[PDB]
């Protein structure tokens, strides 16, 4: 009965190991994301601008 | 009086030639900013330039 029972565990992990594994896609995007914002706003930085490119 | 009116003409032109020195909207002759400060390393560091009016 423990033997059989175990399966549920093994299902409850993969189903965690999926749910990182969809985590870890979508962080993807949010350090790319995160990387152009710091692009646009060290490139607003400068004083050099003007207003219509700022 | 011939020369002193080329005076004021040269003197005119030289305004002029200062009034028309700026790239994209900023200048650093023309006297409209104490200065501009360029970007000069990834955490915000700053090269800046005083301007040099003209």
């Amino acid at each position: 009965a423990t033997a059989s029972s175990l399966n549920s565990v093994k299902d409850s992990l993969q189903r965690g190991q999926s749910t990182i594994d969809v985590a870890l896609a979508a962080g993807d995007t949010i350090t790319d994301l995160l990387t152009k914002m710091k692009e646009k706003a060290l490139a607003a930085s400068d004083t050099s601008l003007n207003t219509a490119s700022f | 009086n011939a020369l002193k009116a080329d005076f004021e003409s040269l003197r005119d032109q030289l305004q002029k030639a200062a009034t028309n020195a700026k790239f994209n909207g900023v200048s650093l002759a023309d006297g409209s900013t104490t200065k501009l400060s360029f970007l000069a390393n990834e955490d915000g560091s700053n090269f800046t330039v005083t301007a040099q009016t003209l």
